[PDB]
């Protein structure tokens, strides 16, 4: 930031850029190293009625493997074939 | 208080000292041993009581959420005062 | 194309432990006792395999607790006492088996407590 | 031949008559939560932790005291019984103290466990808690009486097994306190035992305060020689030293029990 | 769709299923087992005759297409007489899906090399035969690939203890790094963790 | 008792290989210890190879000898290649190890080891 | 990309060096850039999403050569789309909170575990015990950085 | 139509004839699907897959709107799909996977938890 | 979506050709390059001036391990052993048993810091923050001993940084 005039339209002309707007050190941009203190929201669990916990039980929902075949028609496939993708309308082509 | 022993070695706030043959205090020969000074059983003990007017007081050890988990302390029993669990403070019921 | 061996299975020779360690060892072979202070007894379920307690010193430096026991904290479970005996016996341990201790089943009645002629009237509840 | 048939979640099962539905579960490998019942004690049914939905009964029973009656299907998974464990959880927390950190019994607590497997995971208890003054019963079991879930175990234990009528209840409703009312020591060579069956921190042993958690002793099982009845025990260790000495459960010996002297 | 809790997703479990019945309608001969966990993988549990036959069918197969050996590993569970899990995770890029074959066999018995299949099982199974000493029979070039040269034992079963049994240490007199048994001046601290209470119903064991 | 082999039929096939080992390893010692520089001669070389194979003599499984055998393989190809270092070579004389005598009265006196 | 990316000394240093096959890179294990420098359309992002991934827009850059250079020019691609990503993700950002309000799994907050008995039951047993895991096994994975990172968690 | 410059992916060159080449492949995997059982599994499938595939083949003249019907990438890869149901269906002769199971696994082979 | 890095066919018409050759006899994409480290040497460097300037820190930052009090002075550690339980490492051990007034406290802290990986676990299942780790990063030592930490060496610690500590939780214990 304290480049001379002429030093800063050296380095632009070298680089070929406008250095000057994108510079890689930070000044008086950036956030205060003191902040205001937070006021966190809570989740949705966070209730005083209808809010039994055995109806919100995620581990309590897992259950054992499914047993398809054990020793104890039209052919398939895992799952569809996946779609073709397509190609870029940012920029297909770098 | 830290005390020192006949051998002249400070005795920990634990009680800790190597004995008059121990050949372990070699280890501070011509080095120290290290020995915090602020004894917190005499600064707990420092702190006055504190006279209140119900049956129940209740201790957090100050701070709000920067103190200890808040518990509930009975102070119905004369012959002594309440003590916090976790900080040590002291609580009487004022007559 | 299979092939017949009659002989017990031991694989000492391929493990790698060293042989102190092989034939100095006693395993013992048992369901842990239920921890008296909860009455869950989940942890009564399985067999367990854990070797003979060895020498631990206190470190000079620190005081810790130092071992040159490799298998101080190794312990195995199996799902029955045969499994884990038949695990012991191909790595050459000795072992001792301890039979499963049940709870005995009990005859509980909340009635008994007010009996008119037993002791097993009780006087507080 | 006078067995009957009840189910288990539908799963039938063949019990004596005068079984109750707690023990009932436990034929199929399913323990019923409990604080109050101890399968060695008198049955008592006041904690209601054990309550248990029979299927098209409208009332929760309490597996622990209940008789079996056959045909019962006990649903020891239900909403229903599983919003009663829930209810019952939040009532025993509502007053109990925030002491876990503190406490001897963390890490070993029926309480915790059961409050992490059973209850919800949250309070929304917003009042001052109770407070309790603590009782000297002397020199081998201290009483943290704040954390006592009033479920009576060592009352029953004191009247039945050491044949010491000197624990009882005083007061009532929510004041009511476990404790010998006078000041009174309670010296009988099984007092010990009474530590193991508090389920809580409210008794726990002198000797051991503070001095382990349960989570980082090695067990060692082995036999007490104090006397000539080698109870089994279970020698806890850490760090290659013996920090207290637990019964293990031998049926035809000491049962679940041993003496002050072995403890 | 509860906020805390992992949605179902009926329709991969289905897909999943028939296509699982397809395996083992296709290979009767080495399929022993099929099932679809709760959250959408299948597994193929065949025996170990099988490795070359399955392993070439899933990855040739028109409606199959698992070109790419995502992982393969081994699992030890001392209790079993075959106390070796052999797991095969393969992806097939065409139909966007994943699938699991395992195998097992003992500390004696060899398993078939899929190195014929999967280019990438090479360096996996020298892993599995250094970390759990199971012998992979017609490996292009089987030795340690992890351990310590003239490292002694399998340190992934579960019965080599967590430090071993020799620790190395520069010795002046020899003027090399010595191997010498295994001295702790902190020993490691075994936990006992588990609560005694159950925890998930849904999986009890009969008693 | 039907099992599949590893790749000997039979105790006579297996000790073909054993023998076959050992005749490898025979020859090696003189490089080995030109190779690594060892301060050890021919002579102590091919007496621990020797100690080594006498520890397994013991053996009548055909299938442990054949994994025995493939290591004892391993083990060469790891010392031909210099893939092992002296200190690697070494490590079969434990020459820090201190005695540790072998009879009741001197563990005895040193500890509680059996 | 002004040093490198025209410099004919680097393309001399990583053209037509390390060549791979798209049919080689399947059957060797490859994943990642190892694969898309090949021409292989592939990236787990987009065929098996994860935590919001399905909700960003961006282009996975793909290879002709399966060379050094085809696969630096991918990384180099990457690292704009990322930008790409970043920038979707400052304006997108939700409020609420930040880990699953269930305190069997996640520890409460530490007011709440200094306040409420059911809060100092779990965040002691979640610290000491944990949370215990439903038996399975699961083999999840990532677009990681280097490639596709899984575990086979039992 | 015009015709591909390349097939995008390292390795993969373009076909000149894919729809004649296609037209080969799928015929001969129908010829040695002939010497499978009838009643095989394999057989029925891979005849069922293999015959819609040809018949597609045949009523689309475009390779870009065969490419679509397909659904298997470009017709390079359709057609390396094809020589690689080939080269298994030649292998499956000799495996037989069609036979019943040939060993049941130990009791508790496959029970997790322990 | 997709896009192709590297798939462009060169102009052939006459003017371009004569670009290439002009690039390729005159060197000038080499040229660009020179330009490009030229711009470089005219920039201010990144670089600070330590050990009188400092790299940016946050309050969260986790280093050096200290001790606590409560401002009576009475020592926030109550010895349940949680830190001990979460170690990742197993760098924390404890010894504790009843204090000469009856309070809960421990004769042993240890933390092993050679052992510790430094994660901050054992300050989040704190239930009274005692054990926090500090903003100190410069303690190295000249001997292993040195780094291994004691009750006595954890109190000093804390006393030495208590000042910086407090300010730092209380910037975050919001966020906690
Ligand atoms: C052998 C060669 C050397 C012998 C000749 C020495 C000539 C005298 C050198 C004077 C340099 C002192 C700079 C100065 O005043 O300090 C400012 C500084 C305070 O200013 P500041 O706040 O830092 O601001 C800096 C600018 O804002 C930010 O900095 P800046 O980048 O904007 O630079 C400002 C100024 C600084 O430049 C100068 O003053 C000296 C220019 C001499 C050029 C010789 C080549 O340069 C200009 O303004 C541009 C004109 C200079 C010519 C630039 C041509 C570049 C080459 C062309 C590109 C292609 C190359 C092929 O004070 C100091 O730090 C004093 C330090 C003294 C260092 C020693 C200087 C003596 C060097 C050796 C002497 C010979 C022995
Ligand atoms: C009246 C009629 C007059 C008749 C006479 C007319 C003559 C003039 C017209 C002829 C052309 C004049 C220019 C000739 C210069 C030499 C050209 C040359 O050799 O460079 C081309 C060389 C080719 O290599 P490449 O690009 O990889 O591909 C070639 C494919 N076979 O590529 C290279 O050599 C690249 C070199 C790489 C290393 C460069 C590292 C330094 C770069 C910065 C140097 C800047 C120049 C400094 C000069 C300072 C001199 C004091
Ligand atoms: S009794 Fe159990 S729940 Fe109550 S404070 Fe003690 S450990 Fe915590
Ligand atoms: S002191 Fe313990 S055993 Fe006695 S009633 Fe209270 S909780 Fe139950
Ligand atoms: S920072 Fe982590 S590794 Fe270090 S002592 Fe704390 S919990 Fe242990
Ligand atoms: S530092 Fe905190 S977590 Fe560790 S033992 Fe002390 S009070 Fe418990
Ligand atoms: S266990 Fe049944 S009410 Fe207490
Ligand atoms: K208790
Ligand atoms: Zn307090």
């Amino acid at each position: 930031a304290s480049a001379t005039r002429f030093i800063q339209w050296l380095r632009n002309w070298a680089s070929g850029r406008d250095l000057q707007a994108k510079l890689q050190l930070r000044y008086q941009e950036i956030s205060k190293r003191t902040q205001p203190p937070p006021k966190l929201p809570v989740g949705p669990s966070h209730k005083l009625s209808n809010n039994y916990y055995c109806t919100r039980d995620g581990r309590r929902e897992a259950m054992p493997p499914s047993i398809v075949m054990s020793s104890q028609k039209k052919a398939v496939s895992p799952a569809p074939p996946i779609k073709r993708w397509e190609l870029s309308q940012d920029e297909p082509y770098l | 208080g830290v005390r020192t022993s006949p051998t002249g070695e400070k005795v920990t706030h634990t009680g800790q000292v190597y004995d008059d043959g121990d050949y372990r205090k070699v280890r501070f020969v011509g080095r120290q041993k290290e020995v915090n000074e602020n004894f917190a059983i005499d600064l707990i003990a420092e702190q006055p009581v504190s006279q209140v007017g119900s049956r129940v007081i209740s201790c957090d050890g100050g701070g709000g959420a920067l103190g200890h988990p808040r518990v509930y302390i009975n102070l119905d029993k004369e012959t002594k005062t309440g003590t916090c669990g976790y900080c040590g403070l002291q609580f009487r019921q004022q007559h | 194309q299979l092939i017949t061996v009659d002989e017990k299975l031991d694989i000492t020779t391929i493990t790698g432990v060293p042989e102190e360690h092989i034939k100095t060892r006693k395993a013992r072979i048992f369901v842990p006792a239920r921890n008296n202070m909860q009455s869950g007894v989940n942890n009564t379920k399985k067999w367990k395999m854990e070797f003979d307690t060895r020498e631990r010193w206190e470190n000079p430096l620190m005081g810790w607790a130092s071992t040159a026991d490799p298998l101080s904290n190794l312990v195995l479970t199996f799902s029955t006492k045969e499994d884990a005996v038949a695990f012991a016996e191909k790595n050459g341990w000795s072992y001792d088996v301890e039979e499963r201790k049940v709870p005995k089943p009990k005859s509980k009645s909340y009635g008994a407590n007010f009996s008119w002629n037993k002791r097993t009237r009780v006087s507080t509840k | 031949s006078n067995l009957i048939e009840v189910f288990v979640d539908g799963q039938s099962v063949m019990v004596e008559p005068g079984t109750t539905v707690l023990q009932a579960c436990e034929k199929v490998g399913m323990q019923i939560p409990r604080f109050c019942y101890h399968e060695r004690l008198s049955v008592a049914g006041n904690c209601r932790m054990c309550l248990v939905e029979i299927e098209k009964a409208p009332k929760v029973v309490a597996a622990c005291a209940m008789p079996v009656m056959k045909g019962w299907n006990i649903l020891t998974n239900s909403e229903k019984t599983k919003k009663a464990r829930e209810g019952v959880m939040e009532f025993l927390l509502a007053n109990h103290p925030l002491d876990c950190p503190i406490c001897d019994q963390g890490g070993e607590c029926d309480l915790q466990d059961q409050s992490m497997m059973f209850g919800s995971d949250r309070s929304r208890f917003l009042e001052g808690k109770r407070a309790v003054e603590d009782k000297n019963i002397g020199p081998l079991v201290k009483t943290i009486m704040t954390r006592c879930i009033q479920c009576t175990r060592c009352i029953r234990f004191a009247s039945e097994i050491a044949g010491v009528d000197d624990l009882g209840t005083t007061g009532r409703g929510n004041d009511m306190q476990v404790g010998t009312y006078i000041e009174k020591m309670f010296m009988s060579e099984l007092s010990g035992n009474i530590i193991d069956i508090c389920p809580v921190g409210a008794l726990t042993s002198k000797p051991y305060a503070f001095t382990a958690r349960p989570w980082e002793t090695r067990k060692t099982e082995s036999i007490d020689v104090m006397d000539a009845v080698g109870s089994n025990i279970v020698v806890s260790t850490r760090t290659g030293e013996v920090m207290r000495i637990l019964p293990r459960m031998h049926e035809d010996i000491n049962e679940e029990w041993i003496s002050d002297k072995t403890r | 769709t509860r906020p805390t809790v992992r949605p179902r997703n009926d329709v991969a479990h289905k897909q999943l299923s028939a296509f699982g019945e397809y395996v083992a309608e296709i290979l009767p001969k080495y399929v022993q087992q099929v099932q679809v966990s709760c959250f959408n993988e299948l597994e193929i549990c065949i025996h170990p005759d099988g490795v070359i036959p399955v392993l070439t069918f899933l990855r040739d197969h028109s409606n199959a297409q698992f070109k790419s050996l995502a992982d393969l590993t081994a699992v030890d569970i001392p209790t079993r007489q075959n106390r070796f899990e052999i797991v095969y995770n393969l992806l097939s890029l065409r139909f966007n899906s994943r699938i699991r074959v395992k195998t097992y066999t003992d500390e004696l018995t060899p398993i078939e090399s899929s190195v014929p299949v999967y280019k990438a099982a090479n360096w996996y199974e020298r892993e599995i035969w250094d970390m759990f000493g199971v012998f992979f029979a017609n490996h292009p070039d089987l030795r340690r690939i992890l351990t310590d040269y003239g490292f002694e034992g399998h340190p992934f079963r579960k019965d080599f203890p967590l430090s071993g049994y020799v620790e190395l240490r520069y010795d002046d007199e020899v003027k090399r790094v010595v191997a010498e048994p295994v001295e702790l001046a902190q020993e490691f601290r075994k936990f006992d963790l588990n609560s005694p209470w159950e925890a998930f119903p849904a999986y009890r064991q009969p008693p | 008792t039907s099992v599949k082999p590893i790749f000997s039929r039979d105790m006579n096939e297996a000790k073909r290989r054993v023998r076959e080992l050992y005749r490898a390893w025979y020859r090696e010692v003189p490089n080995t210890v030109h190779l690594f520089q060892l301060d050890i001669s021919v002579k102590q070389g091919r007496d621990k190879v020797r100690e080594m194979f006498k520890k397994n003599a013991h053996i009548t499984d055909p299938r442990v000898v054949d994994l025995l055998v493939i290591k004892g393989k391993m083990e060469l190809e790891e010392t031909i290649k210099v893939w092992k270092q002296r200190t690697h070579v070494m490590r079969f004389f434990h020459e820090t190890e201190a005695p540790r005598p072998k009879d009741f009265l001197s563990k005895f006196y040193v500890g509680h080891d059996p | 990309e002004e040093m490198l990316t025209n410099n004919r000394i680097w393309r001399n240093r990583t053209v037509d060096i390390g060549i791979v096959t798209a049919e080689d890179a399947l059957n060797y294990g490859f994943s990642g850039v190892m694969l898309r420098g090949s021409g292989i359309q592939w990236d787990l992002r987009k065929t098996q999403p994860y935590d919001v991934y399905d909700q960003v827009e961006f282009d996975v850059p793909i290879g002709s050569r399966g060379d050094c250079y085809d696969r630096y020019l991918c990384r180099v691609e990457e690292m704009r789309q990322s930008i790409r990503i970043i920038s979707q993700c400052l304006n997108k950002m939700p409020p609420g909170e930040i880990k699953v309000d269930d305190a069997k799994v996640s520890p409460p907050k530490r007011a709440e575990m200094k306040t409420s008995m059911e809060s100092l039951i779990h965040h002691f047993k979640l610290y000491t015990e944990g949370y215990q895991v439903p038996p399975g096994a699961t083999y999840t994975a990532i677009e990681a950085p280097k490639g596709e990172f899984g575990v086979y968690l039992v | 139509g015009l015709l591909k410059k390349t097939t995008g992916l390292v390795g993969l060159a373009v076909c000149e004839t894919p729809h004649e080449r296609l037209k080969i492949l799928y015929t001969k995997i129908l010829d040695v699907l002939g010497h499978i059982p009838k009643n095989a599994a394999y057989r029925k499938y891979t005849e069922q897959i293999t015959n819609e595939k040809l018949s597609m083949v045949k009523a689309e003249p475009d390779v870009k709107k065969l490419e679509e019907r397909l659904q298997g990438g470009q017709i390079e890869e359709v057609i390396l799909q094809a020589e690689n149901e080939l080269s298994l269906a030649r292998k499956m002769i000799q495996w037989k996977p069609w036979e019943p199971l040939v060993e049941e696994p130990p009791a508790s082979q496959w029970k997790w938890p322990i | 979506t997709y896009k192709y890095v590297n798939l462009r066919e060169p102009s052939m018409d006459m003017k371009s050709v004569t670009d290439r050759a002009a690039q390729t006899l005159l060197w000038t994409e080499l040229i660009r390059g020179l330009g490009m480290t030229l711009s470089y040497l005219f920039r201010e460097p990144a670089t600070i001036n330590y050990p009188f300037e400092k790299g940016p820190l946050s309050p969260r930052f986790r280093g050096e391990h200290a001790l606590r009090r409560y401002p009576s002075g009475e020592e926030r550690c109550i010895a349940c052993k949680l830190c001990e339980a979460v170690c990742p490492a197993q760098a924390i051990t404890i010894e504790a048993e009843p204090r000469a007034d009856g309070s809960r406290r421990t004769t042993r802290y240890d933390i092993d810091m050679t052992k510790c990986i430094y994660c901050g676990f054992c300050q989040e299942a704190c239930p009274v923050d005692a054990i926090v780790e500090g903003p100190n990063f410069e303690f190295s030592t000249e001997t292993h001993e040195e780094l291994l930490y004691n009750k006595e060496k954890l109190l000093n610690n804390g006393d030495k940084w208590e000042a910086e500590i407090a300010a730092n939780i209380q910037a975050d214990y919001l966020y906690r």
